[PDB]
């Protein structure tokens, strides 16, 4: 894919 | 609620939120840095009103978030974000909303928050943070 | 206690730890992946004994940690990590220790835990995680 | 020449450049991808005119650049970027300009070009690319 | 600017 | 797809 | 560190 | 030839190679940094002998490669890497081998070479580099 990835933390809540 | 995803940016310039002591977080909007240019993120508004407005102005680029903390809890039968606190290398912003429910804390030793995503209905249902070096 | 820092690796193959049902987490050791090969990390040991050992053997690379949660609390006048839980895309390992005090939670929507650092005295004082894509 | 730095984005949607069959590359502009939306970058114009314009429209996000190659050589006593070729997983776009002087090639095995910086006087003096996972 | 590669670090959770 | 960390890889220069 | 996100930069090619 | 991949590390302490001033690059092996300690990477050997050895010992961490340049060309009907030059922030190492064929240049403005992969037959067939912040 041509979409740039980033580290994601979460979710917090529901 | 309505899901939202601001995506990834170069950094954070300002955080805009709202809260009610009796409920939870109402508003969420971020002014990001984009390659040196401030970028006004989409306004993630509550479906309702009666919130106390908060503006977190950061001394970007020297001032950056070292910790995001807060509380989740049941408000009208929904598990939502009740309280938020933002700690930088300069000061502590918050707590904004009551410090009741389940605590959560994301301290950072290396890297930065570069973006937000989540859902807003009556209140902030959930959120996630984009982290980068 | 004594600080430790394993540094950054390519992934996680195994977690070896020990706990006490009345106190906290004691010993902490990781078998890392280093470019498609196991790398035995150093064993971070408590200054005391009496802990129950646990081996979290993972089906690397198909199995990886998605959440790390636990509790922080006071034991003999010291704030320590009382309990840990590791949820992969395949299973929930834990809780191990004492499910009392302030909870914490690290869900990961994207990226991996590639290393640990922290401090051990009589018990696990604190820990941090290295995250990478 | 006049330096530019578009900074970092989320990918590439379109490249607009101009060349002269006798000289080098003149104009350079990128329609970048930003968090799922197109983001029209600054037009980096040459100090002169008489250049042939070319639009490289990408089938984003399925189509992405795997290699950027070209030529650096001397035009009127200046080392400039004389030629440029954009190679995707679907098509080869080029060569654009004069394929004379010294070749350079950036093949990508993992990662993406997410930004451009450089300098433009009468011609493209030099350029760099931001690479991200 | 040094020759040591860095990574994102989240924490610490516990004594601070 | 996997619990193997990734890195930016540039090249190859030479054959293939 | 500072508040600015970083990225791998390859180059420059030319002058 | 025989393919190889050392994967990713924390930096580079030393590069040990061999060349024949008549043909190309032969043997290639790297002493990496892994979390502050040296890690002797596998020895990637040439099928043939008669190469001039070279030890490129880096003043790690303050000295790091800022550019890898060289030449690719035909040797006995095969396409190979004929010469290599390593440019650091303190010194220039090389060229080693034959400075004939097609030049290539990989300068770095930001980030580090953290590993190598390639192939060795009678000579270094090809090579790729792991880049990381
Ligand atoms: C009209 C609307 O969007 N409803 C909001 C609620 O949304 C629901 O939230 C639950 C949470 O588990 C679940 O995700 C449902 O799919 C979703 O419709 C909720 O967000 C509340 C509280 O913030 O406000 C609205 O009523
Ligand atoms: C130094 C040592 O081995 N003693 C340990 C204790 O360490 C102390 O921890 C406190 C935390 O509030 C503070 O950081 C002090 O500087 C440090 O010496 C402590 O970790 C306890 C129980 O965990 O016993 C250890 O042996
Ligand atoms: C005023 C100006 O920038 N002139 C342009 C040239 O710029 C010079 O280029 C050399 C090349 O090494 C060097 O960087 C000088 O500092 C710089 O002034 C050059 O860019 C040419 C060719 O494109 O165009 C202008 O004349
Ligand atoms: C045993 C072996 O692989 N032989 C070496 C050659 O390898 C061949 O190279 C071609 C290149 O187009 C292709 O990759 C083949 O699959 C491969 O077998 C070659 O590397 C030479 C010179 O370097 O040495 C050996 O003979």
């Amino acid at each position: 894919s041509g979409i740039s990835q980033t580290v994601i933390v979460g979710p917090w809540g529901a | 609620g309505k899901a939202f995803d601001d995506g990834a940016f170069t950094g954070i310039r300002e955080i805009n939120l709202s809260y009610n002591k009796e409920t939870a977080i109402g508003d969420f909007q971020v002014v990001y840095d984009l390659n040196g240019s401030p970028y006004v993120g989409e306004n993630h508004k509550s479906f309702i009103t009666g919130f106390t407005p908060v503006k977190i102005s950061l001394d970007f680029p020297s001032e950056y978030i070292m910790e995001v903390s807060g509380y989740t809890g049941k408000v009208s039968g929904y598990v939502v974000v009740r309280s938020l606190t933002f700690k930088t290398n300069k000061k502590t912003y918050g707590p904004y909303g009551v410090t009741s429910g389940t605590p959560f804390s994301l301290p950072i030793e290396n890297g930065l928050i570069v973006g937000f995503k989540g859902s807003i209905g009556y209140w902030l249902d959930y959120f996630s943070m984009y982290l980068s070096l």
